[PDB]
DNA sequence: AAAAA
RNA sequence: GGACCUGGCGGUGCUUCAUAUCCCUCUAGAGGAGCCUGUUCUGUAAUCGAUAAACCCCGAUCAACCUCACCACCUCUUGCUCAGCCUAUAUACCGCCAUCUUCAGCAAACCCUGAUGAAGGCUACAAAGUAAGCGCAAGUACCCACGUAAAGACGUUAGGUCAAGGUGUAGCCCAUGAGGUGGCAAGAAAUGGGCUACAUUUUCUACCCCAGAAACGAUAGCCCUUAUGAAACUUAAGGGUCGAAGGUGGAUUUAG
């Protein structure tokens, strides 16, 4: 069971992107080459344009676990800043303390 | 992936295992809701009936 | 997503917000106000809507001499024990909707002429017995203080007394 | 194996049994719920993969098969449905993992069952005539199972061991008054199987023993030829035969030690070393050893069954429940019978505390020589032992406790027997009165607290129950002693009044009281 | 329902060893252990918070397991399985000459039950080039061929191998790279007159 | 044992984080977090395989549950196979 | 009360047994030190408070002194001074009056017949169960101090004594370096120096010219800016020694003005070798045997630069 | 860190040395260039394996044969 | 008024026990931590499974014992050993305690990857300290 | 605005 | 109608101070100008909240086609995990915070005086005050005992937020719900903050000041190219002729 729509979205571009990503990987190698003849960069370019959206890594968007935050997220716990600073405050997560200097 | 977990957590729930206080407080919401006089919507009453 | 369930007692708090303004500053009504009704009672551990019988939780392990087995309840039982909570939660409300029979004094709301009864013993071994407390006037006293706003005191006039002469009064 | 707090400290044995029975239902539930559901364990996250995370599964994978599929919901409502989905479905039966089952699990129905997988097609006669044997013991029946190994070893085969041990189990337990017959049936079957080339394991051998052990009480040389035979085979024997002859000969012999010591060295030239491991039941030895030593006395058995117990391996010495609790209550009276005071407190203290509690007649009897060498410091320990095995073992407890202090006065130093006397009274009070009220009283009266004795007085004069003439004198003495006769007068009204046999002599004694102070 | 039951503060006599009591990493129980130790803050009119309910002595990682007597006799114990080192290789210099060749090992530790590690896959061949057949054409051309992963005030060839999920893998890898090195100095081709 | 170790104490690291003390229009107000962390290595020499082995065994057995622990061990090889004379 | 105690009492030594025991010592020879350093090594507390430690004491210092009880059954104070809230400040007070009255007899008839401090009000509350304010203990002062400007004798003497204390030392005059000789190192010397975030090592010698070497190179290469070059002369100034002494020093980490600062710092302690205690004096009271923890201050998250805040306007 | 980790038992001269698999390309032109170049960069992925490289080198001759005009018109002959 | 997780200070009348009651900024002074693990050091990562992991284990623990636990849980996350040390209440009988210790126990092990042992405390109570 | 043999 | 008590206030009197505060006073900034980012206005179909000392590179430590809560077109009435709202109340909350806070006062148990009225209980050469507890001092860490950081109660602002996260009350699921393609940061105009310089204090060259030279620098816009991105309508950077008010600010203010 599920409240949000919005991290069910993102949960699903990332796995739609991790499925498939090699193609992806691999039309973008083929682009980028100092001469490389012209007509396999177009169907690359082709082949990349005719598959559709919800796939693209640019639309994953790095969000909380819990609480679905776009915007204040550190990276080393993957959540928001308010549920991590509260529970660092009741005294959980060694290490993670307030500083006395 | 939370879906194994909730799925869990109602099964807990249903077998009387996970005493969540919080699905109880809204069933008994529900409860008073549709004694009350405002029961949840059904197919057929609204807009065209 | 799933993962917001709280405790239950901030949910309470949060539900009946006892420390509401409206209740300390004489803007709203005492009336209008939501009711609390505990859930957390007539609920044994490990029961659920399916039927379970534990051998630990419930019925006697040690029964003759053998381990009991663990089974699942069928539909009556549970019927059984659904009417059962419902009898419970209904006498509940039962008892919890019945008022006690307030004694009224001189009139109805007023506490002169109602007796308290039998006073503190004291603290040396003295246990007053024969004497009666009686409520005289009640009043409530406001005065506008610095940061309280209007400081509410209760002012009662309570006098004593046993039935041989010695009695007295005090404020 | 329980824990360590003292809310959950395993003292007594009851205590035990019943942690390790809700351990082992949360167990059992546990895997129940997890094997429920399926689908929730399917995730596997740890990249070298534990084994003990992959589920088990009761429904089969493949439902167009037949035997493979009847097989699966067999072994790998069961083999009922197996039988009539191989019928349906035309499958054939094989010989292996069929027959031996049915004939083990499902004597009426497993035997026709087994019958019916052996006719119905011609597979193995060797195995035919083993599901055949096995299901005829458990329904007493031996001249079927006979007749199927005779068969089997006259097709030209060689008949396994567990068919001729079924067959000399229902032809020896399952008897009555044979001894001789059955030790020759034996004999011809051991030699009919080597001449037809067999090999012979160790646990049919085992089983005839233990069955003609189990017949007859006098069968003391078969069973001494039975366990050499079983011994000279290869490695140490089964101790389910070893334990049957112990029994056979303890149950004779309980005059001479002749017979005891027989049956001592034919269970350790049986298994008489470490953890042996090839009986269903090693630990009934031990346990056999043990009674016979608490109920003989004996200084060499409980010693061998310590040695060979504990200091090869501690599998061997307690199996069950009682049969913990009999080794100890053994050890705990060889240890009251042999060693001294220090030393039999330091075994008890090593003992009760690691395992289990005692018995019944051995622990009163451990208590009452402790007590009678002056020695009462753990009688709360024992009347709350007595008060939790049983609620009519804790009053004689109480009243054995206070026999041996109701007599003895105080003295220039009896605070610890005084002590000991006033906790006894406490817990013969606190087992719901006569005899036990009489002792309390009298305890109370030579404790020296006057208000004490005062109150186990007047409830001994209440509870409708005289006490003895020794108390009634030394309540008279103690208040002959300050000068006041008044509570001897009530004492003789008390008894006089209760129709009790301090009449004339209460009324003496009251009279010298009031005269002479 | 409610018991009673002396734990062991009446059980330990005088002279209980205490590994026999608690063998394994114990989080100290304060209901068994009858050690009367106080920790906390404490007021100005009271006492400190005792053992009961202590939740500060359970964060603590108590080392009550590691008792000297225990130690000593793990040490004992462990001496079978000991080897023995040889007074040849005490020195530094004679353990230099005999073994030059180096392979540092990567063994990390994690706290989940994968011990999975893309960085504990790395070895590190610390060899010093000095006690090989390093003459004057070949120790140019090899130190014209490496340029500066070989350091020329210690000699001390550093070389990153990484390009393999295994070690031993690696170290093959390391292997087969310092044999086609070594092969310049016997095979050479035609670019030596224009140096 | 005997074997005769040497113990140092490097420099430790602290390792800080500004966070935001509310969520709304409260920028006057961080609190800020560190990570306390210390550094104590071990010097060890003239060990074994078998001995290296069971040392670590034995530090195993009794490791905290807020420490790590990596391990770098140099064998000690003379010269491989194919190394004087080899063939491709 | 005293069952409680006495049962901690109890605790606490069975628990030294089974220390004792478990430690490998002999339990007489257990002192309190080797218990302190026992729960240290076994509970090894990481917290920056002093009082959150496992300690395992005499429940003397546990639970505070409890006031004893000063009546009996028949209900009379054992004191005599009881009815007034104070009882043993009244006394010592009612002591000190009699024994000024003393003091001032005694100085009749002899005119008819012709390192320490005082108490503290924390301590005295300490050790005497028993509460005061401020203005009664200053009059008790001033007591005592008529009491002292009084004629003493021996009696008197010991009785305002036991009422005293001793201070720390004052004397905080840094160490004199000795003269070391390292391989024909004549007028060899070396020292230290932390200051603003840099380590000096000068080394001065009493037998060369007047140069200075940071690094191996001449200070000229180094210290461009006559700025360096003066702050490194003043010592060498103050002492009236120029073309006599050479130092060789090794500074590392900081800026220009922090290791030239550095150096002087070093080369202020070291010339302590050469010369009396008397011009080593005169050089600490100019501001060269003294350290500079002038150290930058620690940014806040809110203000520009550790002082002044951000862009706070009124409207 | 081998245990549940041998990746397949496959040895080094698999992952380095690529030779192996340039059997349907030519040695002059752009295709050997773009050749030598995933050759170098599967060479030095610590990442994948010799499956891995397996799979890309088939898929991308599959690719080359899918699209056989374009390499014939690409100034270069497929060899 | 930075309004924390500190008890605030009102009527007499809130049993506060010793854990909760200090301030948020005395943890590495006058308190500790309940969780502690490799993942909080400098160079090491997968601390979001692990904070996960360990709120579910709450959440887990606070459910399955409506009121049996009396403050919160110490966790020793000692590798691949977890240990749920905490204390236990004298309410119910002995025997359900044994059968949730095991049942805990033995879904812990079958699910996590992790064997769990317990040391249960016995106290009578809530371990109060103030009664303000 | 009273207390699961 | 008259009288008494407390708080706020008095452009109400006296007394001790303003260690960065008010001037006589020292330094640096905001409306001299440009660029970037916000409030608000206008047009369009194109979120919203705070918008008064305590809000203006604020929610957002990321808005080129999900993030996007808006609009135009096409579908689904289990309407996706038998469950919710992308709609209104923070005058229903839990939770996270703000100027006061650059200090020290407030709450349980007693007694006395106000004839026992609301209230008050301060005089150490002492006339009735004892006070568990809270916050600072006392305490932790860094460069110790200096200094800094962390903290600093009971409340006014129905203060900011149902818009970290969840819960009460209204309306709906044959929607005010959910999925697909594109557009939304465009300009008559007012306003705050950050950076840049407004020449011999500046600019450049190698050594960061024993040097030399030219009587100055960052930004529209334009062309090419580069890291990621399926495709630069912008925030990134490098190269190139042109390169916009600039030549030290007067009505009011802030910190050290
Ligand atoms: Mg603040
Ligand atoms: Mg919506
Ligand atoms: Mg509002
Ligand atoms: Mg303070
Ligand atoms: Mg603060
Ligand atoms: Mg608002």
């Amino acid at each position: 069971h599920y409240v949000d729509w919005r991290m069910w979205r993102d949960v699903k571009r990332r796995k739609m992107a991790y499925e498939y990503a090699d193609e992806r990987l691999r039309i973008n190698s083929l682009r980028k080459n100092t001469i490389l003849p012209k007509i396999l960069q177009d169907v690359a370019d082709e082949e990349i344009a005719a598959l559709p959206r919800d796939s693209c890594p640019v639309r994953i968007r790095n969000r909380c676990v819990m609480t679905s935050r776009p915007r204040g997220v550190k990276r080393r716990w993957r959540l928001s800043r308010i549920v991590f600073r509260h529970l660092a405050d009741h005294g959980q997560l060694s290490g993670i303390q307030r500083a006395t200097w | 992936n939370h879906h194994t977990y909730a799925e869990l957590m109602q099964t807990l729930r249903f077998l009387g295992l996970y005493r969540d206080e919080h699905q109880d407080f809204m069933d008994e919401q529900k409860r008073l809701k549709k004694l009350r006089g405002k029961e949840k919507p059904k197919k057929g009453e609204g807009k065209r009936a | 997503s799933f993962f917001t369930k709280l405790t239950a007692d901030e949910l309470w708090k949060g539900a009946l917000a006892e420390t509401g303004a409206g209740a300390k500053k004489g803007r709203g009504k005492r009336t209008k106000k939501k009711k609390r009704k505990d859930l957390n009672r007539g609920q044994i551990i490990g029961e659920g809507r399916y039927g379970f019988l534990w051998p630990g939780l419930n019925v006697p392990l040690m029964k003759n001499g053998a381990v009991q087995t663990i089974a699942q309840r069928s539909k009556e039982e549970q019927e059984k024990v659904e009417a059962d909570m419902i009898q419970q939660r209904e006498e509940w409300d039962r008892k919890k909707k019945m008022k006690v029979k307030r004694e009224r004094g001189w009139s109805g709301n007023s506490w002169g002429g109602i007796s308290l009864g039998p006073p503190d013993p004291g603290p040396c071994g003295e246990t007053y017995e024969d004497f009666d407390t009686r409520i005289l006037e009640v009043r409530n006293v406001f005065t506008m203080t610095a940061k309280e706003g209007r400081k509410k005191s209760i002012r009662v006039l309570v006098a004593v007394g046993n039935g041989k002469g010695a009695a007295g009064f005090s404020i | 194996v329980f824990q360590d707090d003292p809310y959950l400290m395993p003292a007594s044995s009851l205590e035990s049994r019943s942690f390790l029975l809700a351990k082992k239902s949360g167990e059992n539930v546990a895997k129940f719920i997890i094997n429920s559901y399926p689908k929730y364990f399917q995730k596997d996250i740890a990249e070298p993969h534990i084994p003990c995370l992959m589920p088990e599964y009761f429904e089969p994978q493949i439902k167009d098969i037949s035997e493979a599929a009847l097989k699966e919901r067999i072994e790998l409502e069961p083999s009922t449905d197996y039988h009539f989905q191989q019928t349906g479905q035309s499958e054939a039966l094989e010989e292996e993992n069929d027959e031996t089952s049915r004939r083990k699990a499902g004597t009426w129905r497993a035997k026709n069952n087994a019958e019916r997988i052996f006719s119905l097609m011609p597979e193995k006669n060797e195995h035919s005539y083993c599901t055949m044997i096995r299901g005829m013991v458990k329904h007493r029946a031996y001249e079927q199972a006979l007749n199927l190994y005779t068969e089997l070893l006259n097709n030209r085969l060689h008949a396994d061991v567990y068919t001729f041990n079924a067959l000399i189990e229902a032809t020896v337990c399952a008897i009555n008054e044979k001894f001789e017959e059955k030790w020759s049936k034996i004999l011809e079957l051991l030699r009919h199987m080597v001449a037809q080339k067999v090999k012979p394991n160790l646990q049919t051998f085992n089983t005839i023993l233990k069955c003609l052990r189990r017949f007859h009480v006098f069968a003391r040389s078969p069973a001494l030829q039975v366990l050499r035979e079983m011994k000279a085979i290869g490695i140490e024997p089964s101790l389910a035969t070893y334990h049957h002859i112990i029994r056979l000969f303890d149950q004779p012999g309980d005059p001479l030690k002749r017979s005891s010591f027989i049956i001592y060295d034919i269970m350790n030239e049986l298994m008489g070393k470490r953890f042996s491991p090839k009986d269903p039941d090693d630990d009934k030895f031990f346990q056999s050893a043990m009674s016979i030593c608490s109920s003989l006395r004996d200084l060499e058995l409980a010693y061998q069954v310590h040695g060979l117990l504990k200091t090869g391996d501690n599998w061997k010495f307690i199996g069950p429940d009682q049969h913990r609790n009999f080794y100890y209550s053994k050890f705990f009276d060889l240890i009251c019978l042999m060693e001294q005071i220090d030393v039999t407190l330091k075994w008890y203290e090593d003992l009760i505390p690691s395992a289990y509690f005692p018995h019944s007649q051995t622990m009163i009897h451990l208590l009452q020589a402790l007590d009678v060498a002056n020695r009462l410091e753990v009688i709360p320990k024992i009347w709350k032992d007595s008060k939790e095995y049983g609620h009519t073992f804790r009053s004689d407890l109480r009243e054995e406790i206070l026999m041996l202090m109701a007599r003895d006065k105080h003295p220039p130093e009896l605070q610890v027997a005084f002590a000991d006397c006033a906790a006894d009274i406490k817990s013969a009070y606190e087992s719901q009165p006569a005899t036990s009220l009489n002792c309390i009283a009298i305890l109370f009266l030579r404790a020296g607290r006057t208000q004490e004795a005062w109150k186990m007085l007047g409830l001994f004069r209440k509870h409708n129950k005289i006490p003895r003439s020794e108390l009634l004198n030394e309540l008279m003495d103690s208040a002959k002693v300050s000068n006041s006769p008044s509570q001897a007068i009530e004492v003789v009204e008390l008894a006089s009044a209760f129709s009790l046999p301090i009449c004339e002599g209460l009324t003496q004694r009251v009279m010298s009281d009031f005269a002479i102070n | 329902r409610r018991k009673a039951l002396p734990p062991r503060t009446e059980k330990m006599a005088v002279d209980q060893d205490w590994p026999s009591v608690y063998p394994v990493a114990a989080p100290f129980k304060p209901s068994a252990v009858p050690l009367p130790v106080r920790m906390g803050y404490p007021v100005k009119k009271g006492v400190p918070m005792a053992k009961e309910g202590n939740l500060e002595l359970l964060k603590i990682p108590n080392f009550l397991h590691l008792t000297p007597v225990a130690i000593k006799k793990h040490c004992e114990a462990l001496k079978d399985f000991c080897t023995e080192w040889p007074a040849a290789l005490d020195s530094d210099e004679k353990c230099e000459k005999h073994f030059p060749i180096e392979i540092d090992s990567t063994d990390y530790v994690s706290s989940g039950p994968s011990v999975r590690n893309p960085r504990a896959r790395v070895v590190v061949l610390r060899v010093k080039l000095s006690s090989l057949n390093l003459d004057d054409h070949a120790k140019k051309k090899l130190i014209k061929l490496v340029g500066e992963r070989y350091c020329k005030t210690t000699d001390v060839l550093t070389i990153k191998t990484d390009r393999c999920p295994l070690r031993r893998q690696n170290y093959d890898y390391a292997v087969y790279l310092l044999t086609v090195l070594y092969h310049e100095s016997w095979n050479t081709e035609e670019w030596e007159k224009s140096k | 044992l005997g074997i005769s170790i040497k113990v140092h104490e490097p420099p430790r690291k602290i390792e800080r984080f500004t966070l935001l003390q509310s969520v709304h229009i409260y920028k006057k107000h961080r609190v800020q977090y560190e990570m306390r962390t210390l550094y104590r290595c071990l010097e060890l020499e003239h060990l074994t395989g078998s001995t290296a082995d069971v040392y670590l065994e034995y530090i195993q057995r009794n490791l905290p549950e807020g420490v790590a622990m990596e391990v770098t061990k140099t064998q000690l090889e003379q010269l491989p196979e194919h190394i004087k004379e080899p063939i491709w | 009360t005293e069952d409680f105690i006495k049962k901690q009492i109890e605790e606490f030594n069975i628990g030294k047994r089974h220390l004792a025991n478990m430690m490998g010592e002999d339990p007489e020879t257990f002192t309190q030190e080797d218990i302190d350093r026992a729960i240290a090594y076994l509970f090894p507390s990481g917290l920056f408070e002093k009082r959150a430690r496992p300690v395992m004491k005499h429940p003397e210092q546990i639970f505070p002194r409890q006031r004893a009880i000063q009546w009996g059954e028949d209900g009379r104070p054992f004191h005599y001074l009881f009815y007034t809230g104070k009882q043993s400040y009244y006394s010592l007070m009612h002591d000190v009056y009699g024994m000024l009255l003393n003091l001032e007899k005694h100085q009749s008839h002899l005119q008819a017949k012709s390192g320490s401090r005082w108490l503290i009000k924390e301590e005295l509350e300490e050790m005497l169960v028993e509460k005061l304010s401020d203005l009664d203990y200053m009059q008790f002062i001033r007591l005592l101090e008529k009491l002292l400007t009084s004629q003493c004798g021996a009696a008197e003497e010991e009785f305002v004594q036991r009422f005293r204390r001793s201070v720390t030392l004052e004397s905080k005059k840094q160490l004199i370096e000795p003269v070391q000789y390292d391989e024909q190192g004549m007028a060899f010397s070396k020292s230290e120096g932390k200051r603003k975030t840099a380590k000096a090592e000068a080394i001065v010698y009493k037998h060369g010219s007047g140069r200075i070497k940071v690094n191996g190179i001449d200070y000229q290469l180094y210290f461009p800016i006559t700025q360096d070059r003066e702050q490194l002369m003043f010592p060498f100034h103050f002492v009236d020694r120029l073309g006599k002494h050479d130092v060789t020093c090794t500074v590392s980490g900081g800026g220009r003005s922090a290791q030239a600062g550095a150096i002087r710092l070093a080369m202020a302690k070291a010339l302590c070798s050469f010369v009396t205690e008397d011009e080593v004096e005169w050089m600490r009271q100019a501001g060269l045997l003294t350290t500079d923890p002038r150290v930058r201050e620690r940014k806040k998250p809110g203000q520009e630069g550790a002082r002044r805040k951000f862009t706070w306007k009124k409207r | 860190n081998e245990a549940g980790f041998d990746d397949d038992g496959s040895e080094f001269h698999e992952h380095i040395f690529l030779e192996k698999h340039l059997e349907s390309f030519p040695k002059q032109g752009p295709i050997r260039h773009f050749m030598e170049l995933v050759t170098c960069g599967l060479s030095k992925n610590p990442y994948l394996s010799v499956k891995q490289k397996v799979e890309h080198i088939e898929w991308f001759r599959n690719y080359f044969n899918e699209k056989k005009d374009i390499l014939k018109e690409s100034n270069i002959q497929f060899n | 008024k930075n309004r924390a997780a500190r008890v605030r200070v009102s009527k007499g009348d809130k049993p506060v026990t010793y854990e909760e009651a200090h301030a948020p900024h005395y943890i590495a002074h006058r308190k500790g931590w309940l969780s502690l693990h490799t993942g909080n050091l400098d160079g090491e990562d997968h601390a979001a499974e692990r904070t996960v992991e360990d709120v579910f284990l709450r959440k887990f623990m606070w459910g399955t014992f409506p009121g049996c636990l009396a403050d919160q849980l110490v966790l020793k996350r000692r590798g691949n050993q977890l240990e749920i040390c905490a204390v236990v209440l004298r309410q119910l009988s002995p025997h359900k305690y044994y059968f949730l210790v095991g049942y805990s126990e033995t879904l812990l092990s079958y699910f996590y990857k992790c064997p769990v042992r317990l040391h249960l405390q016995t106290v009578p109570s809530k371990v109060v300290y103030k009664y303000l």
